[PDB]
C-alpha cells in the first residue's frame, strides 16, 4: 500500500503515484456521493480559488454552472465540422506498434488456425502494450475476424506489425474441424449461381425474402460443420453445433467437400464501413448535448444476454430475438432495414453490445450500461469540444451537472408509490432505507434512473416559488395552487425571494442552527 | 505630447495611423523649416523658390 | 493581517465560521463591553479580530467558555 | 479636434492598455477645453394652497 | 416581526375573500376633481 | 407607377404605365410565371437588391 | 513620396528618432516612432459619467432607489451579480444588499441610526417587493400565507 | 484587470460598499482581491502577467551575440545591475555570474547552493527579485508569457499565497520599468515584405493559366475549374504566409568578432508577436504578406485573392470583398454573446 | 510546376505505351499512391489548422477585435470543411480504385480519359455526362 484509503490527492502525492507506474486509480466521484440532499466534502475535492478540502457549506452547484458559463465565448457560434480526425491508424489493414512493450489482450477469446495464428472472433476486443514497468502506452482496436502474426505476452520491437486484416471484409471463422455441409443450400432457391472455373470461385449471393422466390420465403440457410461420421460436431469446449446462418452476400469460397481446417475463412462478405471520425464542435453542440436531444438515427445495444436470433421476414423491419440461456427467452425488437448489422444470427451476445454503427443515445447508456457509463461519456464528449477551442475546465464541474440531470427515476415495483410514477431518487431512496431497516419490505420497490435535460431538470423541481421565477408563471402558480403544495424554500433562489439568509456558506450555521431548532423543545 | 502604446498596432490590422504620423511629422519638418527661414527673414525670392 | 487571512484558515479550517467568529469578537469591541487583546496599529475592529484569531488567542471556544465565565461573575 | 505630437512607446506602464496618456504641456495651452452651455428653467405654477 | 417558514399555497374559498377584504367597492367613482380628496 | 413599373418588368411587357387595378390578365400572367419558374425557365429573386 | 518630402524636411528617413528620458537622463534604446497625429476630444467625459449615491427619492409603487443621474441614481445588482456573491459563501453582504439597502423601510431608517451613532448592526425585515408580491397575486382568487410550525 | 475583463477605453465600473460589521469581515476574508489569485474553474493563476510587462521581461532577458562586457565575471546580481546602470555593459549580453540558490530540499529546511551559471545580465537582474525558494533555471530562460505563467505557477506550489502575491507585484514592476527603458515601437519599416512575394504570385499565377488551358481543353467543367483555382490559391498562400515568417524571425545577421552569425532577430514587431503581448502569426501575415482568399456572403470562396497587404494599399474591390467578411464577423459576434448568456443562465437554474 | 495534384505526389505524369491496354496494375498502383498523398497531406493540414486553433483562441475584451479574430476562423474552418467534404470523394474513389472498377464514367460505360484522370483523380462521370448534369443540377437548383 502506497496511498491509505480515502486521502486528497495533492502534489506530492501525485508525484510520488507518478514515480511508479501506477496505471487506473478509483477516485470518488460527485454523481455516485451518497448523501441525500446535498454532497459530502470528500467525494468533491478541493480545487477552488484557495488550496484546501473543500469546507462544509460551500455552493458547489453555482460554482460549477459559473465556471461552465464564463467560458463559451472562444467558442464559435456555428457548428463547424472540420472532421478531419488527423491522428488515423496509417492504414486501416496492419497494425503499427509504436513503443516496444509487451502486447497484452482485453476481451477476447481467440481461435488458433492452422498455421497458428489467433484468429479473434469477439466483437469488443482491445490490443494494450505493456511498458518495461507496467503500463498502457500504445492502445488498438482490433475488429472482429483479424488474423494475428504475435499472440499474447511476446515482446514486439518498435514498429513491428503485429495485426493485418482486409477492412472491407467482416469474416465468417470456423472453430473447429471436417466437413462443410449444406443446408437449404439449394441452387435456385436460396442462392443464385455465379461461378468460376477450376480454382473455384463464386459471387453466390445469398438473396433476401423480396429476391427469392416464393417458395424460399422462410428458409435459413445454413452451413453445418459436420465430421466424417454424420453427428454435428461442437464448437471447442462449447456444446453449440455450429450453423453459421450464411448472411446476404456469403461468398462461399470453401464449397461442399473441402475439409477446413479449425480457423480458415468461411465466405467474403463486402462490407464499406466508413473508417473516419468526423470531430464536431462550437457552441450550439455543447447546448445539445447539454440537453440530452435524442440523436439522430441512433446506434441500437442489447437489452439481454443470450444467444440471437432473427425473426418475421421482411414486413419492413427485420426481427431480432434475444434469447436469454437462462432466463425466459421472448425478447424481440423490430429493426429497420437501413441499419447494418454487426453480428450473424447463431451468435451468443451480451446486454449492450454494440449491434448497429452510429451515434449512441445517452439514454440507451444509461438505462443498459448504468450510471458511471453515462457520466463518463457526457465528461469526455463536452471535454473535447471545450479542449478543441483550449478553454481549460475540471471535470468535476461537468460532473456535478450530470449528477443534477439524474435528478429523477421511475419506479417499476410496488409497495408504497403509484407504481409508475416519476419520482426524486432521494426520496426513493429514503424510503427504500426505511422501508429495508424496517421488518417490512413493501415490496419492494425498484427502480430505475432516468436522465433528463437540464431545462426540463429545472422544470421539475420542487418549491414552486423559484419555478414561478424563471418558469411560465402562470402555469406553475395554477398547479401549485390546485394542488395545495406546501413550501418549506430550503433552496437558495427561494430565500434571496424572502430576503433571508440563503443556505450556503457564511449563512449555513444559522439554517443549520435552525435545522435544530425545529422538531425540538 | 502625448506618449501611445504601441502594443495596439499590430494586433489592431488599422497601421494607417503609422504612415500618418510619418507624414505628418514631415509636414511639421516642412512647417519647421519655413519658421526658420522666415525667423531670419531671408528675403521673398529665397521663401518663394523653397 | 490584512492581506491574506491564511492563518486563520489554518486556526480555524471551515473558513466561513471564521467570519462570524470574527464579527463576534469584534462586535463585542465596537460596544465597548470589551478591551482589544492585541496592541493596535490604529486598524478598525475587524482586523484587530482577525489578528486575535490568527494567533491562537481567541477562536470559538475561548469566546464561549470567557462568556459564560464573565456571565457567570456578573451574576454576583 | 487637433493635431499633437506622439511617440509610440511604453511608458511605465501608465498606457498599460488603450488608455493614452498625456503632457502638462497641452493643457497648459488650453487647446482641449470645451464650452458647454446648459439649461436651466426655473417654473413658477399656482398651486391650489 | 414574525419568524416564519413554509409558505402555503391553495385557492381562495369566497368566505376567506370577505375575510380579507373591509368594504364593499360599489361605485366606479375614483376622485372629485375639485377636492381630490378619495 | 412605381409599383406597376416594376411588375410590368418582371412579367416582360413593354408597356411602362397601367392602370392601378389588378386587370385579371395579370393575375394569369403571374401564375403562368409562377409555373414557368417551378418547371425551371427562369431564375428566382433575391429580396436582398438595391 | 513620404520618404523624399521627409527628406525635404531633412529629418531621419526612417521616421524614428532617439529619444533621451525625462526622469532619468538616460537614452531609450532602439530610436522610437515620433510624429504629429490629428486627435480628437470624445463627447465621453468623466465630468458626466462620475456618480455616487448615499441616501434619496424612492419610488411610489415599489420601495426601490430611483435610478438615473437627474436623481442621484443607485445602481442594480442583477441576477448575475447576486449569482457572483452566492458562488462566495457571502451570505450576509447578500442579505443587506436585498433589503435593508433598498427594499426594507424600517431596516433602511435603522441602519441609518445605527451608522450615524456608530453601531453596526442590522434588522433585515420583508422586502416591500415580496409583500406587493403577496397581494398581488392574492388579488387573484389564490390564496397565499406565511404559515407557521 | 483579466479578471474583470476589462480594457481602458471607457469601460465603466460600480463601487458598492458593505455596511454591517459581519459585511465588512465576509469582504475582507471570501472576497478580498489578494484571497482569490487561482481561477475556480482550473488550478492555475488568473493574475498572471497580461501584455505590456510580458515585453518588458522578454526585452530584459533576451540574449545577444555581441554587446558590452561579453566575458565578464561577476561577483553577484547586485553588481550585475550596478553593471548595466553606469552604462559598462547592455542590458542583456551573455555573462558568467555566481548565484546562490536556495532549495527546499529537507523537511521544509532552506539550504543554500551556490555556484556560477551563464546567464544574461538581464536574467540576473531578474533574479534580484525571485524569492528564496525557486530554482535559478526558471528565469535563466527566454522568458515568455507561458515561462513566466510557468514561473508565477512554481512559485505558487512550493512558497505558498503571500510571497507568490509579492512576487507578482515586483514583476509588474519590474516589468514596466525595463520595458520603459527598452523603447520598443513600431515603424513602417518594421514590417518587411518578403522579398520573394511577387515570385511566388507569379507562380501561381502561372499555375491558374495552366488550368484555364487545361480547361479550353475540356477536361474539367467549371467546377473543377473552381476548386482547383481556390485550391492552388490557398496553398501559394500559405506557402507566402510561410516565407515571409523566415525571412523576419532570424534575420539579424550580426557579426561576432571576426565571422558572422544569426539569431533571433530584434524586430520590434517580431519581438512583440514572439513574447505572446499581442499578435499571432496570422496577423503579422495579414501586415507583411498576402491576406489570403476571402469569403462573400452565402458563404462562398471568390476566386481571385487579394494578393495585397496593408504595408502596401489595397484597391477598392479588395477592400469591399474585406467589408462583407468583417461585417458579417462583427454582426455575427453580438448574437453570439446574448445567446452565451442564456445558456450560462440556464445552465445556473439546475444546479 | 509543384503546385499541382501530381507535385504532392512525387510522381510525373504517366504516358500510355502503344499497345498499353487500358487498366493494368501499373496505372491502377499509380492513382492509389496519387490518391494516398492527397488524402494524408489535407490531413496534415487539418492537425495544423487544429493546433492553431488551440493555441490562439483567447478572450478580447473588445467588441470589435473579437470580430476581428473570429472572423478569419470562420474562413478557415470554411476551407476546412470543403477539403473535409472532398476526403470522403476521395475514400470513395479509394474504394473503387480498391475494388478495380475505376475509371469508367457510371452513367454511359465510356471510359474516362487518363489524361483526364490525372487531372482530377476523383473523376465519377465523363466530360459529356459531368457537363449536362452540372447543368440540370444548376437549373433545378435556381
Ligand atoms: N502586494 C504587496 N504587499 C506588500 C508589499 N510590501 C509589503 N506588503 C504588505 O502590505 C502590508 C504593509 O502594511 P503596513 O506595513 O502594516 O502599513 P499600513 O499601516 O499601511 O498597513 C503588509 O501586509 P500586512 O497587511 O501587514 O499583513 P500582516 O503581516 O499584518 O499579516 C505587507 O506584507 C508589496 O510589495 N506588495
Ligand atoms: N478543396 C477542395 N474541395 C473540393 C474539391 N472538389 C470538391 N470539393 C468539395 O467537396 C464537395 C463535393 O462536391 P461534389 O458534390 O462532388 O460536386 P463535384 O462533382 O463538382 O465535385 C464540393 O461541394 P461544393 O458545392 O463545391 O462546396 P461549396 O461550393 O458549397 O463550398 C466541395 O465543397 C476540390 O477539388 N478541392
Ligand atoms: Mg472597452
Ligand atoms: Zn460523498
Ligand atoms: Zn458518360
Amino acid at each position: 500500500i502506497l496511498v491509505p484509503r480515502n486521502t486528497l490527492l495533492h502534489e506530492q502525492w501525485c508525484d510520488l503515484l507518478e514515480e511508479n507506474s501506477v496505471d487506473a486509480v478509483k477516485v470518488r466521484s460527485v454523481v455516485s456521493c451518497d448523501t441525500d440532499f446535498g454532497v459530502c466534502a470528500h467525494c468533491y475535492g478541493r480545487d477552488l480559488a484557495r488550496g484546501h478540502i473543500i469546507n462544509k457549506g460551500e455552493a458547489i452547484g453555482v460554482i460549477a454552472a459559473q465556471s461552465i458559463g464564463e467560458p463559451g465565448t472562444q467558442l464559435t457560434m456555428r457548428t463547424f465540422h472540420i472532421g478531419g480526425a488527423a491522428s488515423r491508424a496509417a492504414a486501416e489493414s496492419s497494425i503499427q506498434v509504436k513503443n516496444k512493450g509487451s502486447i497484452k489482450l482485453s476481451n477476447v477469446k481467440s481461435v488458433v488456425n492452422s498455421s497458428g495464428k489467433l484468429v479473434i472472433t469477439s466483437r469488443n476486443t482491445e490490443l494494450k502494450l505493456i511498458d518495461e514497468f507496467g503500463r498502457t502506452k500504445e492502445s488498438y482496436k482490433v475488429p472482429y475476424g483479424a488474423v494475428l502474426a504475435k499472440g499474447d505476452g511476446e515482446q514486439v520491437a518498435g514498429g513491428e506489425t503485429v495485426a493485418n486484416w482486409d477492412p472491407h471484409t467482416m469474416p465468417v471463422i470456423t472453430e473447429v474441424s471436417g466437413f462443410v455441409r449444406f443446408t437449404d443450400m439449394i441452387d435456385g432457391q436460396t442462392i443464385t449461381r455465379q461461378t468460376d472455373e477450376l480454382t473455384g470461385l463464386s459471387s453466390l449471393v445469398v438473396l433476401d425474402s423480396a429476391e427469392r422466390t416464393a417458395g424460399g420465403k422462410d428458409l435459413r440457410p445454413a452451413l453445418k460443420i459436420v465430421d466424417a461420421q454424420g453427428n454435428d460436431v461442437l464448437i471447442p469446449g462449447t456444446d453449440m453445433p455450429a450453423q453459421y446462418f450464411l448472411p446476404g452476400k456469403a461468398i462461399v469460397q470453401l464449397e461442399d467437400g473441402v475439409q477446413i481446417s479449425s480457423g480458415d475463412t468461411l465466405a467474403r462478405i463486402p462490407q464499406e464501413s466508413g473508417g473516419t471520425k468526423d470531430i464536431t464542435g462550437g457552441l450550439p453542440r455543447v447546448a445539445d448535448l447539454f440537453e440530452a436531444r435524442r440523436p439522430k438515427e441512433p446506434a441500437i445495444l442489447a437489452e439481454i444476454s443470450g444467444i440471437v436470433s432473427f425473426g418475421k421476414e421482411t414486413k419492413g423491419k427485420r426481427r431480432l430475438v434475444i434469447t436469454p440461456v437462462d432466463g425466459s427467452d421472448p425478447y424481440e425488437e423490430m429493426i429497420p432495414k437501413w441499419r447494418q448489422l454487426n453480428v450473424f444470427e447463431g451468435e451468443r451476445v451480451e446486454r449492450g453490445d454494440v449491434i448497429s454503427d452510429g451515434p449512441e443515445a445517452p439514454h440507451d447508456i444509461l438505462r443498459l450500461r448504468g450510471v458511471h457509463a453515462v457520466t463518463r461519456y457526457i465528461v469526455n464528449e463536452v471535454q473535447d469540444v471545450y479542449r478543441l477551442q483550449g478553454v481549460k475546465i475540471n471535470d468535476k464541474h461537468i460532473e456535478v451537472i450530470v449528477r443534477q440531470m439524474l435528478r429523477k427515476a421511475t419506479i417499476v415495483n410496488a409497495g408504497s408509490s403509484d407504481f409508475l410514477e416519476g419520482e426524486q431518487v432521494e426520496y426513493s431512496r429514503v424510503k427504500i432505507a426505511n422501508r429495508e431497516l424496517e421488518a417490512n419490505g413493501k415490496v419492494g420497490a425498484t427502480y430505475s434512473r432516468d436522465l433528463l435535460g437540464i431545462t426540463k431538470a429545472s422544470l421539475a423541481t420542487e418549491s414552486f416559488i423559484s419555478a414561478a421565477s424563471f418558469q411560465e408563471t402562470t402555469r406553475v402558480l395554477t398547479e401549485a395552487a390546485v394542488a395545495g403544495k406546501r413550501d418549506e424554500l430550503r433552496g437558495l433562489k427561494e430565500n434571496v425571494i424572502v430576503g433571508r439568509l440563503i443556505p450556503a456558506g457564511t449563512g449555513y450555521a444559522y439554517h443549520q442552527d435552525r435545522m435544530r431548532r425545529r422538531a425540538a423543545g | 505630447d502625448i506618449v501611445l502604446n504601441p502594443l495596439g498596432v499590430p494586433s489592431r490590422m488599422n497601421i494607417g495611423q503609422i504612415l500618418e504620423t510619418h507624414l505628418g511629422m514631415a509636414a511639421k519638418g516642412i512647417g519647421d523649416k519655413i519658421n526658420a527661414m522666415l525667423k531670419q527673414q531671408q528675403e521673398v525670392a529665397k521663401l518663394r523658390e523653397f | 493581517a490584512r492581506v491574506t487571512v491564511q492563518d486563520a484558515v489554518e486556526k480555524i479550517g471551515n473558513r466561513f465560521d471564521l467570519v462570524l467568529v470574527a464579527a463576534r469578537r469584534a462586535r463585542q469591541m465596537q460596544v465597548g463591553g470589551k478591551d482589544p487583546l492585541v496592541p493596535e496599529e490604529n486598524d478598525k475592529t475587524t482586523v484587530i479580530a482577525l489578528r486575535e484569531i490568527e494567533e491562537g488567542l481567541i477562536n470559538n471556544q475561548i469566546l464561549d467558555v470567557r462568556e459564560r465565565q464573565e456571565q457567570q461573575e456578573q451574576e454576583a | 479636434g487637433q493635431n499633437m505630437r506622439v511617440a509610440f512607446m511604453p511608458w511605465n506602464g501608465y498606457n498599460f492598455e488603450d488608455s493614452i496618456l498625456v503632457s502638462e504641456r497641452v493643457v497648459q495651452e488650453d487647446r482641449f477645453t470645451t464650452i458647454h452651455i446648459q439649461e436651466l428653467a426655473c417654473v413658477s405654477r399656482d398651486t391650489k394652497l | 416581526t414574525e419568524e416564519f417558514d413554509a409558505i402555503k399555497i391553495a385557492l381562495a374559498s369566497p368566505d376567506m375573500i370577505r375575510s380579507w377584504s373591509f368594504g364593499e367597492v360599489k361605485k366606479p367613482e375614483t376622485i372629485n376633481y375639485r377636492t381630490f380628496k378619495p | 407607377a412605381v409599383g406597376r413599373m416594376k411588375f410590368n418588368r418582371s412579367l416582360l411587357r413593354e408597356e411602362i404605365e397601367g392602370s392601378g387595378i389588378l386587370s385579371k390578365d395579370d393575375i394569369i400572367d403571374v401564375m403562368k410565371k409562377l409555373i414557368d419558374i417551378r418547371n425551371g425557365k427562369g431564375e428566382v429573386d433575391d429580396i436582398d437588391h438595391l | 513620396e513620404i520618404k523624399e518630402l521627409l527628406k525635404l524636411g531633412d529629418l531621419p528617413t526612417s521616421g524614428q528618432i532617439r529619444l533621451y528620458d525625462g526622469r532619468t537622463g538616460e537614452q531609450f534604446e532602439r530610436p522610437v516612432t515620433v510624429g504629429y497625429m490629428y486627435m480628437l476630444k470624445l463627447n465621453h467625459l468623466v465630468d458626466d459619467k462620475m456618480h455616487a449615491r448615499s441616501t434619496g427619492s424612492y419610488s411610489l409603487v415599489t420601495q426601490q432607489p430611483l435610478g438615473g443621474k437627474a436623481q442621484f441614481g443607485g445602481q442594480r445588482f442583477g441576477e448575475m451579480e447576486v449569482w457572483a456573491l452566492e458562488a462566495y459563501g457571502a451570505a450576509y453582504t447578500l442579505q443587506e444588499m436585498l433589503t435593508v439597502k433598498s427594499d426594507d423601510v424600517n431596516g433602511r431608517t435603522k441602519m441609518y441610526k445605527n451608522i450615524v451613532d456608530g453601531n453596526h448592526q442590522m434588522e433585515p425585515g420583508m422586502p416591500e417587493s415580496f409583500n406587493v408580491l403577496l397581494k398581488e397575486i392574492r388579488s387573484l382568487g389564490i390564496n397565499i400565507e406565511l404559515e407557521d410550525e | 484587470c483579466a479578471a474583470y475583463n476589462a480594457d481602458f477605453d471607457g469601460d465603466q465600473m460600480a463601487v458598492h460598499v458593505p455596511l454591517t460589521l459581519e459585511a465588512q469581515l465576509e469582504a475582507r476574508a471570501l472576497m478580498m482581491s489578494t484571497n482569490n489569485i487561482l481561477s475556480p474553474a482550473n488550478g492555475e493563476p488568473i493574475i498572471v502577467p497580461s501584455q505590456d510587462v510580458v515585453l518588458g521581461l522578454y526585452y530584459m532577458t533576451r540574449d545577444c551575440v555581441n554587446a558590452k562586457g561579453e566575458g565578464m565575471v561577476l561577483t553577484g546580481p547586485k553588481e550585475a545591475e550596478r553593471l548595466y546602470r553606469s552604462g559598462l555593459a547592455s542590458l542583456h549580453a551573455r555573462v558568467k555570474v555566481r548565484i546562490t540558490e536556495y532549495e527546499k530540499d529537507a523537511n521544509g529546511e532552506l539550504v543554500a547552493k551556490t555556484s556560477l551559471k551563464d546567464t544574461t545580465v538581464g536574467r540576473a537582474i531578474l533574479w534580484m527579485i525571485v524569492p528564496k525558494g525557486l530554482p535559478y533555471s526558471i528565469v535563466n530562460q527566454a522568458l515568455g508569457k507561458k515561462a513566466i505563467s510557468k514561473m508565477l505557477n512554481t512559485c505558487y506550489r512550493i512558497l505558498g499565497l503571500k510571497p507568490t502575491v509579492i512576487f507578482a507585484d515586483q514583476i509588474m514592476y519590474t516589468g514596466f520599468a525595463y520595458a520603459a527603458r527598452s523603447g520598443a515601437s513600431v515603424g513602417i519599416d518594421d514590417m518587411v515584405i518578403p522579398e520573394k512575394k511577387h515570385e511566388i504570385i507569379s507562380e501561381a499565377e502561372a499555375e491558374v493559366a495552366e488550368i484555364q488551358e487545361q480547361f479550353q481543353s475540356g477536361l474539367v467543367t467549371a467546377g473543377e475549374r473552381y476548386n482547383k483555382v481556390i485550391d492552388i490559391w490557398a496553398a501559394a498562400n500559405d506557402r507566402v504566409s510561410k516565407a515571409m515568417m523566415d525571412n523576419l524571425q532570424t534575420e539579424t545577421v550580426i557579426n561576432r568578432d571576426g565571422q558572422e552569425e544569426k539569431q533571433v532577430s530584434f524586430n520590434s514587431i517580431y519581438m512583440m508577436a514572439d513574447s505572446g503581448a499581442r499578435g499571432s502569426a496570422a496577423q503579422i501575415r495579414q501586415l507583411a504578406g498576402m491576406r489570403g482568399l476571402m469569403a462573400k456572403p452565402d458563404g462562398s470562396i471568390i476566386e481571385t485573392p487579394i494578393t495585397a497587404n496593408f504595408r502596401e494599399g489595397l484597391n477598392v474591390l479588395q477592400y469591399f470583398i474585406s467589408t462583407h467578411g468583417a461585417r458579417k464577423g462583427l454582426a455575427d459576434t453580438a448574437l453570439k454573446t446574448a445567446n452565451s448568456g442564456y445558456l450560462t443562465r440556464r445552465l445556473v437554474d439546475v444546479a | 510546376s509543384s503546385l499541382s495534384i501530381l507535385a504532392i505526389a512525387g510522381v510525373e505524369p504517366y504516358q500510355e505505351k502503344p499497345g498499353e491496354e487500358y487498366m493494368n496494375e501499373a496505372q491502377l498502383a499509380h492513382f492509389r499512391r496519387i490518391l494516398e498523398a492527397w488524402r494524408n497531406q489535407l490531413r496534415d493540414e487539418v492537425d495544423r489548422t487544429v493546433t492553431h486553433m488551440q493555441d490562439e483562441a483567447a478572450n478580447f475584451p473588445d467588441p470589435v477585435d473579437r470580430a476581428a479574430q473570429e472572423e478569419e476562423f470562420s474562413l478557415e474552418l470554411r476551407n476546412r470543411d470543403r477539403e473535409r467534404k472532398l476526403i470522403k470523394k476521395i475514400e470513395k474513389t479509394l474504394k473503387k480504385v480498391e475494388d478495380e472498377d475505376f475509371g469508367y464514367c457510371e452513367s454511359c460505360g465510356v471510359e474516362i480519359g487518363i489524361r483526364r484522370l490525372e487531372a482530377r483523380p476523383t473523376a465519377d462521370l465523363c466530360i459529356d455526362c459531368k457537363t449536362l448534369a452540372e447543368i440540370r443540377e444548376k437549373q433545378m437548383a435556381g
